């Protein structure tokens, strides 16, 4: 599918600092093992595979039973200045939609990574994610905050304010058939799976929030609606249980302060639009710019958009307010012809 | 367009489709934008059978526009297109298409943007042993959505 | 989307397992019904209550060209006296790519009728024996 | 292929059927890569009846070629072929065939392989006592699967 | 009759280094070994026939399955030992030197002596004009190393050469195991397909590299942006499609000949004219002979403009031919007639920009 | 090659007053600002491109985001600073001075100095004929105020003027808020579309004013009946349809040239002839030369009559061409040939009346 996850962190070392592909949980076990050492990667992956999910890229930076910092441990990796190994190595994949760093937060509750490093590492993820322009970041929250700590923490300690990050406040308590025990797992991978299932059926077209988190058992806190409208406007999302519906995910708001892109549905949509256009638009080193290119591009893109509007994923009574594609002399003057042509397009999306 | 009474000429066809084109293209002889009608024999009150009320229908496609690539040269590009649709592989057979029209001087003016090309028919000319004309590898292209513009 | 993967009614795959019946050529009538019971409330004009009651699977007619392997079918049908066997069938619809669009598997089959060929000196066609099939449920 | 657009002048046929050949074979009629369409009328939630979908179908085949062997000489292979199919004996009547198209200079460039030939028709020309234009022993050849290449 | 390549390397059996060959693939195994040993020549010529195109010239060198250095690659007037013996045939349209760096891998060659062959080969290729040199970079390098290596160590800055940075993990059916080979053979195959499919004019990029199963070092849009201005092509894998050659640029610093196809296309013009103006016997040493020279050149060019490879709304701005007295002085010396030519090449784009919005 | 328009105003960045530019909308932002400040120039030309037409000549004026008064808008022989520099271009077919009255709104200009620019523009426009001047009235005026202002204070009574009374509540995407702008830019767009769609002979009225979301003051049939006889156009909204320009008259008191299109159409005829009779080098200073100038004019006009834009059941009673010896007497001077011309214009309507009864 076009929903491909990729998250990194500690695990029984296999291919250290090399993004490898796992398509079934029976393949993931055949590369690291099973939940040994208490590392959170297995729980995040197993929840991802159990709760929807098609494929994932994993980097086993850590090792099964020395040091934790921004470089080593469950954190970033700039590729040893080569930017083709580890965290930076993911830039050599261009086939991702969402990225998590689940096992980073073991270090906070197991070692001495402290809190300032977490702010630095996750910000490194956001800048990397924003740089690629197609991967949104799923950011894990601090553990065991009750109601007001995380509201202050997000708005005062590590205020991110990015267009490619989404939060999920309460953790999830997940049990394992192998170990018969329930461990408080970070709320990612479980949700990352929800995105995979959502887009495939409901349509990417809709923010994959309102769904049941399969694989869950309970939550650390039951976030009542009294503070819900106290927490949604600041951008955080809350996974709250319900009387007879399960452990459903509430919240489709990103971390951006910009009102235009505040909705998670809109931002995930444009990443799918851009990615499909990138595959659609080819012959980069085709031939000559001429005139044929301007009309050929204009027709091909519009043909893809008009079909999209027919599926209802675009707002508009008639396929005119849906989009506006222009590739003419009023976009590519002869100056830009000497280098490379351009084009413009628009899509309008709803949310509720 | 240079004069105040242009009307185009038959000698200005060309087309860019994602499958490779050819040098000389003798013909393309069907281009329809058909929509059908109804019949309602509506009655008012005083007694007349009423006007023949007519309404609006689908823009029925299937306007395959037969194309004539004059000369079955060694270029087997057309017969590779059909040989895909026969076995399926619709990912590469459902090709977008275009038709370009140029002026008394060769410059595009109007383009018949197609929406789904299929190439559902390849027919060769008679192999008469003694005639004079060339060999015509006539192609019939079918649509899913009618032409645009 | 990939321009969708629409259904079709030419490409398929029809097979019966068990006895060497092999692969058939044409299905018909594959259907599931329920038997609603209509109880009409006396004091409330306007509708009749609809209450579900059981489900029921209808028969299936399978046809194929009359090949010399039709002796197996007659052997299967005439095995009722000495003991019959219910193999597991399949009815799958495909697109021309050979991929799968929907696969139904009959849980347990049982012959019902076998309308043999209709020989006719003047009609240009090919003999199509018809093997009706009883049903026990869909598989999953 | 000598030039950019020399095409294929129609005076270059020859068959390759397993039965014995013929000196003249002075015609070869229509050959097709026939395959028609289907029709779905799907409408989206918006309300439009939508573009009529067009899916696929089998390659219809049954292509009939009216090979015209100008002149019924003593060569009775054509009438031995059909007379063979009248009684049966597929061992000798189901012979695959090939139609060869030759270059501007007499060299083969493209071949239309036929998967199964049948020879279901042989028709003689009219015999007008006082006319001209010789006798034509026109043959119609049927297929099982369509041509290839 | 088409693009004719030219390779050198060690081959197990067959003719020695002195002659040159015109083999196809199965003729090659009947005349040379089949992947035996870690010799990259066999790998390169296999993909060349696998990636379309024919007429490959193979030249044996020292070792024959050695320590060549510069000794076993140039012979000059001896007409043997590599490039010196390649001047004897004008059919060559491009050259490549694979398996040279296989010697460097095993050692006994030294990196500083590697540039001796390349620079000598480029000087040889640049000597006779109708030839494009292909170079391959040392394996086991990152983004920084290749930029450092190209600009400060081997800054050729020649007009007849192209560079393709990342190597290729090809296949060796002899042992059933993959191998890292230079891409000179497989790149040379693309230039044959491109020229024969859509015309030589179109720059040979964005064409699927057949036979290659995996690459060596993936290139990102964040790092190719440094390499392209200094002029080195890149090979990268595009998920959703195959492995395709990017860039298609030359190494010269001249802004006139930055794009690769212009050099390739102008070579096509030079070869076409040469076989059409063969009056070198100088029998009609006459001033009216220029009528045929001017006619037989413009008539050919205007046919190419009907194709549309050149640029210009009319043949007036498409080219500019002139071979009359203005360019032909008295010249009592038998110095041949002088012809003036130009073909306005098409400037190809390589940047795609799309402006989103949400109204 | 169409209704080329001229504009004057202050724009933040770009060339200074000295040159006069040719522009399309994306060139505008690449050459000047994007609605920055309350400068009405940017609003005026945005609708001009939005309401059809191209080839807009903008003139930067001092202040560039000033107190222009009557000085910054006139340059005379300096070929700079506004109308003085506009004489250098003959392609212009219309002129407009938006954002002039923005200065009055901000103050430091005074109303009595406003008439200096417009009257100077009228003299400049009349200085070479082939252009029509567009004027705009002071904002926030009522029906009584505009009639007094036009007749008592600014009784121009010129033949090359057009006045459009109510302003427009246009849009400014830069701030996300609407704004009141003079309608000179949007009206100038209509004259481009009209001629380019139905022919220039049809008077530019009853065409939808694109881009305008709301008006300023509605005009009723009870008050336009005062304004129309004294020659001022009106913009009003028609429920059930869009906002359309009404009237399309001129400010001259001459009954001959009351209707606007006749002045517009006669400009089209005069401009067309000038392109077709360029023999000014006076080489064939001959009496038989003017035979051609009579042929090349009547041949063009008779084509216009076939278009049906000239009244008359035949080519006769339609035009009037005469270039014989009587109109070219032997002056023996090189004053040049003399052409007698007329084109019988179509008597345009303005009123609709319908009678009713109940039998």
């Amino acid at each position: 599918g076009t929903s491909v996850a990729a998250f990194v962190g500690l695990a029984p070392t296999g291919p250290l600092n090399e993004p490898t592909l796992v398509t079934n949980w029976t393949q993931y076990v055949a590369a690291f093992g099973d939940f040994t050492g208490g590392y959170y990667l297995a729980h995040s992956v197993y929840g991802f595979f159990n709760n929807g999910g098609s494929a994932a890229y994993v980097v086993r930076v850590g090792g099964s039973a020395q040091a934790e910092s921004a470089h080593p441990g469950p954190a970033q990796y700039l590729g040893d200045s080569s930017d083709r190994t580890g965290f930076g190595g993911l830039e050599a994949i261009d086939e991702i939609s969402m990225v998590a760093v689940p096992d980073l937060m073991a270090a906070y509750q197991r070692g001495a990574i402290d809190l300032e490093a977490v702010k630095a590492v996750q910000l490194g993820l956001i800048a990397h994610c924003e740089l690629m322009g197609d991967r949104v970041a799923i950011i894990d929250p601090p553990p065991n905050q009750n109601a007001r700590q995380i509201r202050v923490w997000r708005q005062e300690t590590a205020g991110y304010d990015s267009k490619y990050a989404a939060l999920y406040y309460p953790w999830i308590k997940s049990f394992d058939p192998a170990t018969g025990q329930s461990r408080l797992v970070p709320p990612s991978g479980h949700v990352a799976g929800i995105w995979a299932r959502n887009d495939s059926e409901r349509g990417v077209h809709k923010a994959p929030a309102n769904e049941v988190v399969r694989g869950a058992v309970d939550l650390e806190l039951q976030i009542t609606r009294g503070e819900q409208d106290l927490l949604n406007p600041i951008g955080v999302n809350c996974i709250r249980s319900f009387p007879g519906r399960g452990i459903r995910v509430w919240g489709a708001r990103t971390l951006s302060s910009d009102p235009a892109w505040r909705y998670l549905n809109i931002r995930r949509y444009f990443n799918y639009l851009e990615e499909s256009i990138l595959i659609g638009t080819q012959w980069v080193v085709f031939e000559p710019n001429d005139h044929n290119l301007w009309a050929r591009i204009r027709r091909n893109v519009s043909a893809f958009l008009v079909n999209e509007w027919r599926n209802g994923a675009l707002f508009g009574q008639s396929p005119d307010q849906a989009y506006y594609v222009k590739c003419d002399e009023e976009t590519n003057p002869p100056e830009s012809v000497d280098l490379g042509r351009v084009v413009c397009e628009i899509g309008i999306a709803p949310v509720k | 367009m240079s004069l105040p009474k242009p009307e185009d000429v038959l000698v200005a066809p060309n087309f860019g489709i994602q499958i490779d084109g050819v040098m000389v293209e003798y013909l393309n002889s069907v281009s329809n934008l058909q929509i059908e009608q109804d019949v309602i024999r509506y009655q008012q009150n005083q007694g007349t059978t009423g006007r023949n009320n007519v309404t609006l229908m689908p823009g029925v496609a299937k306007d395959g526009s037969v194309q004539v690539e004059r000369g079955m040269s060694q270029s087997s590009v057309f017969t590779q297109w059909i040989n895909d649709s026969m076995a399926g592989r619709m990912a590469t057979a459902r090709k977008n298409a275009t038709i370009i029209v140029m002026d008394y001087e060769d410059n595009p003016v109007k383009r018949w943007n197609l929406r789904n090309a299929w190439c559902s028919k390849v027919v060769a000319g008679t192999l008469k042993a003694g005639d004079t004309n060339a060999l015509t590898e006539t192609i019939t292209i079918v649509f899913e959505e009618l032409v645009v513009e | 989307m990939t321009r969708k993967d629409p259904g079709s009614s030419i490409w398929f795959s029809l097979a019966i397992d068990g006895e060497s019946l092999g692969y058939f050529n044409g299905c018909e009538g594959l259907s599931t019904q329920v038997e609603v019971e209509q109880r009409q409330e006396g004091g409330n004009n306007g509708f009749v209550w609809q209450l579900p009651t059981r489900v029921t699977y209808s028969n299936i007619r399978l046809t194929r060209p009359l090949t010399p392997d039709t002796a197996k079918v007659a052997k299967w049908i005439s095995s009722v006296q000495t003991g019959i066997q219910r193999p597991t069938a399949q009815i799958s619809a495909l697109r021309a790519d050979g991929s799968l669009v929907a696969r139904w598997g009959l849980i347990d089959v049982l012959p019902v009728s076998w309308q043999g060929p209709s020989l006719d000196p003047g009609s240009a066609s090919v003999a199509n024996e018809v093997l009706e099939i009883a049903h026990h449920g869909f598989t999953d």
